[PDB]
């Protein structure tokens, strides 16, 4: 019954700013790790960044080509996820997904920090730069 | 300062980190220069039609500022911008679900959704919380 | 599920529709002008204009309170600056006039002036046919026109009359919305609604059958009215391509003074110097002809058959009227309403010195004479037209309130109410 | 309050204008800015149908010749060029306060 | 829309029945309702009224305390129960909807008292008939 | 064509009630204190100039924005011979402000300069560690 | 105005007296309305300018409050005891008057627009 709807995508000039939103439903958004993933045109899925939960201090991690330009945030009061993008380039354009993020670590074979997986996705919102 | 009047409620809280786009700061940078004393460098030279209207203009700048501070002052939410309360939302006020209010809605349409019910919410903050907590706080100082 | 809690947000971007009281902002001195009124808040050349993103907001250009507010105010400004001056009550006496086109200006000789009681004073005077009336009981002997009409009151000669742009600023906490659609009908919705704090320049020009110094519609020629297939709702023709006019008073016109008020001197035409040459105007014959065809194309998108006919529209209401340097001209604009669509145009002008009001009852201002020769030029950008129901178009009457509806047709007034609530999951810990 | 009307019987034929007025004891002007007087018609053997709700506005399915006016106490419904199917009764109904009453119903033949 | 009643007929004095008006399509919790009584050969008499949230009930003085009304916004029903019947109650009852919409109650600020607005009627049900005799 | 009874409270509605019943009622007298041919304007300033004074005195006492608050100023039994439970259960406010009318000036000086002036020089000098 | 000659570490003990008498002074106009208030209305607006501005600066009610904003010595690099136990307040204002509005945005943003993003 999980539902995620991205929004805010549109046409933007190089160097410009943009703010994508994600309305989360169907689960416990508050303690849930969230991730942004994009698909450039004619290319595959690409991990953008991920915000953690309370125990992790809402820490956020970023992909190298995007570190410094992009900002991931949350307002848990209305179960919204956000993506603040500044100084965009052509290659920033694609279809942007938000997805509920699960943590996995096998005790006997695992290596820290284990692995993160994406159990629920939204339909995406189109960024054109 | 109305830059996100077409944006959505789930997204307008992002740009609201600027002080409601420095809302009240536009008043103090106005009344520093509204109180240019060229009015006192003339004594208006007379009583004129404009100075009658300016006098009726500054009063509304005084009153309608106070009615927004007082209501924030009484709600236990003095000077903040986003504060939570103790009042439970009643679904009879709006049977809209969660994401439709935030992700999929403007602001001014949402005004007309609860402009009927708005006044009941005003009493149901004060007499439910801010009248109420002060007595229960004072009981916790009795010991 | 999560029991939702109430959260107060201060600074929400909401408003409503409201009414208010406004105040001027002049962008600039001895303060003796009727309209400019330099006892006024100075402006700010900050570009303050904020554009929106997603707004659909109906306006109106007739039921907007901003234009009814001026007409209760600009008559108040123009009558505060008229009250402390001298009355002209002893002037309404028996006249004795003679002439030195025919005889237009009148050497008149009335012979009392009660500076004292015992000794009334004979007097020399020079008048106009637009100010004097004949009497039926004797030989040629006249009187002023508006004796039994209202109190004729002289304006003080040390005043001014120039239009100066008056920026209406809303008071604090309010705001003024402004649309930016080029094809705006005048009464529909808009798409790009920008937000300012204080409007643009408005020249307080008074005139009839045209607009002077106006504004500029951009990229094409706009025609607006409400009830097209009714004859009542006057169409308003705004323009691009500002059409220039020259108008002049080719005389010298020395003025004398006559002491009637004990401390208050009456001013009249002393003697003209030179040659009696009628006041007129000049219009470029090329641009005027090019302009009217551009109107008819937009007329033939609302009256697209039974082709457009111009015909010209009592000395006051029929004539074209305007002010020029504190001097009021009545000009015969018959020539500009001749054609249909299937060098330097000279229009003659007459001069009246007893103006009337907007409601034209209860007060009658008298202009003082002005020494020297008067030149004024102005951009004609506004045309008033009325239908009759092929289609024939007259200029129209004299409802002066319609002037500013061509200048407030993008502006409404709102009320920023930045306090509002919304539910969420977070409770204040008590 | 009390609100009667006049005349009870108007036995007419089509082709002429006339009018029916309802007279008010208590004056009607609510604080909303309107005068709650509702004029409507029944046919014999039928539940009634709304002619005009306010004294100004009309209802759907109403000929243009049905005009009404009045002060806070005087109230008047005028029927221009009285139509052939104007049989039955005509009740004047007010909505000031409770109990909201009626008129007798003017019979028109 | 469709608007009729049920449960009509003829009873004795001292008896008690309850009618049943049923609406068809409009949102029933939004609107208030009414009851009217046309006596045979007479004008009309107002009877009763319910708020939209079924909280406010105003009766006529003559039938005060005897009758009973109620709502069920889920089942879209409308009841007029009656008690202590008299012979002069024999007339035509009609179920009727308010013309305008109504809002929620108002709560004036200066005194903690709500306000339910009440305006007149457009859609009369054809209605049943109750006769009280021997 | 309207009307229902009272729901919450009225304006000045508790002004014949006891203190323990009026203490839960203060907001209605708190809201409408401000909102409500020159002689309207001369009223529209006095209504402001009275509101600021009562707002200002709460500001000095470390008690701005709260409806009620406590201090550390000791009540002096010389001011009141009334017993405790008579005050909170029997006396109305309108009577009560005729009884301590004379002492009021002593009270207001003995709030500011007594405590909330003194609770800042003590407050500022709890640093350095 | 008594400690106007004191040093900045010394005149701080008279901060309460200056604040109280800013508003209306001692009350003049002893109810003599027998026989024309713009100056009365401005004095409130001067007062309400500052209380709102201390409200945005997270510092309503107090007289002396701290911050999270470090100093930028391009304003004035004059060090601690060069001014504090050496200079009055009229002179310290004549060192910072050019930079005044620049200080106000930084206190607005990095102290309460910042700490609004720490609430959660
Ligand atoms: C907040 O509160 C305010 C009120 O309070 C205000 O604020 C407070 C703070 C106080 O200050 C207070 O004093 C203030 O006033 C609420 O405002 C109210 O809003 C509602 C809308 O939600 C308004 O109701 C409408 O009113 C019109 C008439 O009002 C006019 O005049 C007023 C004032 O003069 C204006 O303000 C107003 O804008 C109008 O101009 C009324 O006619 C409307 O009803 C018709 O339309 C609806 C919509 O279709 C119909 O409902 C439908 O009914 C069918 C039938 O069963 C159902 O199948 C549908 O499901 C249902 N719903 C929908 C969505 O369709 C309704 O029945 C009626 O429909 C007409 O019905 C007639 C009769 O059947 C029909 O005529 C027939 O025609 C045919 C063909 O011609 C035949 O001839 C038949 O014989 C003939 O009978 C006609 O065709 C139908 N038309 C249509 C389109 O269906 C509508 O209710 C209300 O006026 C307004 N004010 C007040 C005081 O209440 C506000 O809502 C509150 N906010 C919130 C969020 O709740
Ligand atoms: C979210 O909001 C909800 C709605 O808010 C409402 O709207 C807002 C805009 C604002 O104005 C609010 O103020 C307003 O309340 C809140 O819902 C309210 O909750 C309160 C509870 O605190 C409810 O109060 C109860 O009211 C009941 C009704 O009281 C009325 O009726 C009494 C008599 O009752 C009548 O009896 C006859 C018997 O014959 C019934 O007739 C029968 O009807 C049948 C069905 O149609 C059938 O037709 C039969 O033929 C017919 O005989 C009649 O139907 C019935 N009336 C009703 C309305 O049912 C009168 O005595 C009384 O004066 C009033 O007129 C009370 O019964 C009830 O008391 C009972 O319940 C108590 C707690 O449950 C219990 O302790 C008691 O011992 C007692 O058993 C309450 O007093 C209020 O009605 C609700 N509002 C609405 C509109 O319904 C909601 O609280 C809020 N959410 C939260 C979390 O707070
Ligand atoms: C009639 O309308 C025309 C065009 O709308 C007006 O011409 C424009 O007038 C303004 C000010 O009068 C000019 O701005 C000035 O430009 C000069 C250029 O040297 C500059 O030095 C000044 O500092 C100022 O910026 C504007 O350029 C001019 N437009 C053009 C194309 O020349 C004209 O003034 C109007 N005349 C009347 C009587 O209304
Ligand atoms: C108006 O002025 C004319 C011009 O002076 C007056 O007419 C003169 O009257 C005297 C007296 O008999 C004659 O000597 C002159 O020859 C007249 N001149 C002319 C040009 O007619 C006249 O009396 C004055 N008054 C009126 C009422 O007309
Ligand atoms: C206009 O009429 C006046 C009469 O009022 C003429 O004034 C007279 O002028 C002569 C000299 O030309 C004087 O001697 C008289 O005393 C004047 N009479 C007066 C002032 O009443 C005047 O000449 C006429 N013509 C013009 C051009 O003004
Ligand atoms: C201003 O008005 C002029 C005059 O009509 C416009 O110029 C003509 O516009 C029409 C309609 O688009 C064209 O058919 C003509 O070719 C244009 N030129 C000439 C010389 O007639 C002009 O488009 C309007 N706008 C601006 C910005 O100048
Ligand atoms: C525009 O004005 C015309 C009048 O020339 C209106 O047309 C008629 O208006 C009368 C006025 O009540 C109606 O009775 C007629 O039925 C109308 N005729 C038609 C064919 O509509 C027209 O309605 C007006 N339009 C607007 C939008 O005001
Ligand atoms: C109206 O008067 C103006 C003078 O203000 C004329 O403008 C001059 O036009 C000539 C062309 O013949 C230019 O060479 C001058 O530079 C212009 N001078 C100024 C000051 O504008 C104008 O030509 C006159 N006629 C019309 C029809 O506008
Ligand atoms: C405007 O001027 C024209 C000039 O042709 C006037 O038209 C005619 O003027 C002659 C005078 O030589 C009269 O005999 C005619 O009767 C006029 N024609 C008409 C149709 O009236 C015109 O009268 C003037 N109009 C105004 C208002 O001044
Ligand atoms: C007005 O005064 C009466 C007493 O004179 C108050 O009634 C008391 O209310 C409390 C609250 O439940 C009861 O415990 C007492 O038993 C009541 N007194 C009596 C004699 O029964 C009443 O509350 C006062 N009004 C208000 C608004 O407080
Ligand atoms: C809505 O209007 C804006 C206005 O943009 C301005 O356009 C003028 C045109 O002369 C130009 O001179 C300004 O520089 C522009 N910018 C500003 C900040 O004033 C347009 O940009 C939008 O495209 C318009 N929207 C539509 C749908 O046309
Ligand atoms: C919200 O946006 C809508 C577009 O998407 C719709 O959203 C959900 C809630 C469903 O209604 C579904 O039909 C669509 O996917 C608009 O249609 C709508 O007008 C917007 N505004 C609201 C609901 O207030
Ligand atoms: C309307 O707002 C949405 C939400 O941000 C945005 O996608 C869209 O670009 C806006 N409309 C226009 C015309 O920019
Ligand atoms: C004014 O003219 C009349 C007309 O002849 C004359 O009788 C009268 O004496 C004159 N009065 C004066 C003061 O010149
Ligand atoms: C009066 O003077 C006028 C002006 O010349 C003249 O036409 C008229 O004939 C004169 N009256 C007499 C009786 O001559
Ligand atoms: C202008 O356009 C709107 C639709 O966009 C239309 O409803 C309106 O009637 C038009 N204006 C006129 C005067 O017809
Ligand atoms: C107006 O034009 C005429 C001829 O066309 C000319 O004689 C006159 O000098 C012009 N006046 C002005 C002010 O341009
Ligand atoms: C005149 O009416 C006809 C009929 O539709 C139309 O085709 C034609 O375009 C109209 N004429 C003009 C100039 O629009
Ligand atoms: C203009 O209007 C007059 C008014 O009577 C009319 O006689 C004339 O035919 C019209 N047309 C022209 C070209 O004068
Ligand atoms: C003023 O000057 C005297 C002597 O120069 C000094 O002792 C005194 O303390 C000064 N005032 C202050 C407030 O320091
Ligand atoms: C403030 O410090 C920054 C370095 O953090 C410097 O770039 C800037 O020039 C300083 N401000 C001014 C006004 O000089
Ligand atoms: C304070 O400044 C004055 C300014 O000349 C100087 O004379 C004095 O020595 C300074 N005192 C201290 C303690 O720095």
């Amino acid at each position: 019954e999980v539902q995620l709807v991205e929004s805010g995508g549109g046409l933007v000039k190089p160097g410009g700013s943009l703010r994508l939103s994600c309305s989360a439903s169907g689960f416990d958004f508050d303690n849930a790790w969230m991730t942004w993933v994009r698909q450039p045109p004619g290319k595959g899925l690409e991990w953008v960044g991920r915000i953690t939960g309370p125990g992790e201090g809402w820490s956020v991690d970023y992909a190298a080509p995007v570190e410094g330009r992009f900002t991931i945030s949350r307002l848990n009061s209305i179960n919204f996820l956000y993506l603040e993008m500044n100084n965009l380039r052509m290659e920033d354009s694609g279809l942007y997904f938000c997805a509920r993020t699960g943590k996995y670590y096998d005790f006997w074979s695992g290596y820290p920090p284990g692995e993160e997986y994406f159990q629920d996705w939204g339909r995406g919102t189109l960024v054109t730069v | 300062f109305l830059g996100a009047a077409g944006s959505t409620m789930g997204a307008a809280s992002m740009t609201l980190t600027v002080q409601a786009r420095l809302l009240l700061s536009g008043i103090v940078q106005q009344q520093n220069n509204l109180l240019r004393a060229i009015e006192a460098q003339q004594h208006l030279l007379q009583l004129t039609v404009w100075g009658i209207k300016q006098l009726q203009a500054r009063v509304l700048a005084v009153e309608r500022y106070l009615k927004d501070q007082q209501l924030l002052g009484i709600w236990g939410c003095s000077g903040k911008l986003i504060c939570t309360t103790a009042v439970p939302w009643n679904t009879s006020w709006s049977n809209k679900s969660y994401n439709q209010i935030w992700n999929n809605m403007t602001w001014m349409e949402w005004e007309r959704e609860i402009d009927n019910y708005t006044s009941l919410i005003y009493t149901l903050i004060e007499d439910s919380q801010n009248q109420q907590e002060k007595n229960e706080q004072e009981l916790l100082e009795l010991d | 599920a999560e029991q939702l809690w109430v959260t107060v947000y201060y600074g929400v971007p909401v408003w409503k529709e409201a009414t208010t009281t406004l105040f001027c902002a002049s962008d600039a001195t001895e303060v003796h002008n009727v309209w400019a009124t330099h006892a006024c808040v100075p402006t700010d050349p900050n570009p303050q204009e904020v554009v929106l993103e997603n707004v659909t907001e109906n306006f109106n250009m007739w039921k907007n309170n901003m234009v009814e507010q001026m007409h209760e105010d600009i008559i108040s400004l123009w009558d505060q600056s008229l009250k402390p001056c001298v009355k002209l009550t002893p002037l309404c006496v028996t006249l004795n006039c003679t002439d030195l086109e025919g005889g237009e200006i009148k050497n008149c000789s009335f012979n009392i002036t009660t500076s004292m009681r015992d000794k009334v004073q004979k007097e020399y005077a020079l008048f106009y046919k637009l100010d004097v009336v004949p009497i039926k009981n004797d030989n040629t002997s006249y009187r002023l026109i508006s004796c039994n009409t209202s109190v004729i009151t002289q304006a003080c000669p040390k005043v001014s009359f120039e239009p100066i742009p008056i920026h209406y600023c809303a008071p604090a906490g309010f705001a003024i919305l402004k649309c930016n659609d080029k094809k705006f009908n005048g009464t529909g919705p808009c798409t790009n609604v920008s937000t300012v704090q204080c409007t643009h320049g408005i020249r307080p020009v008074v005139s009839t059958q045209l607009l002077l110094n106006g504004s500029l519609a951009e990229e094409e020629v706009v025609i607006r009215s409400a009830n097209f297939t009714d004859n009542a709702k006057i169409i308003i023709v705004q323009l691009n391509k500002s059409v220039e006019i020259n108008c002049t008073r080719p005389n010298n016109n020395t003025r004398k003074s006559i002491h009637i008020g004990p401390g208050r001197a009456f001013y009249t035409t002393g003697e003209i110097i030179g040659d009696i040459r009628q006041a007129h105007c000049n219009i470029s014959g090329t641009k005027w002809n090019d302009t009217l065809k551009q109107i008819v194309v937009k007329l033939k998108e609302q009256f697209g058959n039974k082709t457009i006919v111009f015909n010209h529209s009592d000395p006051e209401i029929v004539m074209h009227s305007f002010n020029c340097g504190g001097e009021f001209f009545y000009c015969n604009s018959t020539q500009l309403f001749n054609s249909t669509w299937n060098g330097t145009i000279v229009l003659p002008c007459r001069i009246k010195q007893i103006v009337n009001m907007w409601q034209e009852v209860g007060k009658a201002m008298y202009a003082p004479p002005i020494k020297g020769q008067i030149r004024c030029s102005s951009n004609i950008t506004g045309l008033i037209l009325i239908r009759d129901g092929t289609e024939i178009f007259r200029p129209g009457g004299g409802d002066m309130r319609d002037n500013w509806r061509s200048e407030l047709y993008k502006y409404k007034v709102v009320k920023i109410e930045p306090l509002g609530i919304a539910p969420t999951k977070a409770k204040r810990r008590v | 309050i009390v609100m009667t009307q006049t005349p009870l019987s108007l036995s007419v034929t089509p082709g002429q204008p006339a009018s029916i007025s309802c007279k008010s004891s208590e004056s009607l002007r609510q604080s909303n800015g309107k005068t709650s007087l509702y004029w409507y018609r029944q046919k014999p053997g039928q539940s009634p149908q709304l002619l005009v709700f306010e004294v100004s506005n009309r209802f759907s399915g109403v000929s243009d010749r049905f005009v009404g006016s009045g002060s806070g106490t005087d109230f008047t419904l005028r029927i221009s060029r009285v139509e052939a199917e104007d049989v039955g009764f005509y009740y004047c109904m007010q909505s000031k306060d409770f109990p909201l009453t009626f008129g007798g119903g003017t019979k028109v033949d | 829309v469709q608007l009729v009643e049920s449960g009509g007929g003829v009873v004795q004095p001292g008896k008690s029945v309850r009618l049943s008006c049923v609406v068809s399509d409009f949102p029933f919790s939004k609107y208030p309702m009414y009851w009217v009584r046309q006596a045979p050969g007479k004008g009309l008499e107002w009877v009763a009224a319910i708020s939209g949230d079924a909280w406010h009930v105003v009766y006529s003085n003559s039938v005060q305390g005897r009758f009973l009304v109620s709502r069920d916004n889920v089942k879209n029903t409308l009841y007029l129960e009656m008690n202590s019947l008299k012979i002069e109650d024999t007339a035509v009852y009609r179920c009727a909807r308010m013309f305008q919409e109504s809002g929620p109650p108002r709560l004036d600020r200066w005194s903690g008292r709500n306000y339910y607005y009440y305006s007149g009627m457009d859609v009369w049900g054809q209605g049943t008939t109750v006769t009280v005799s021997s």
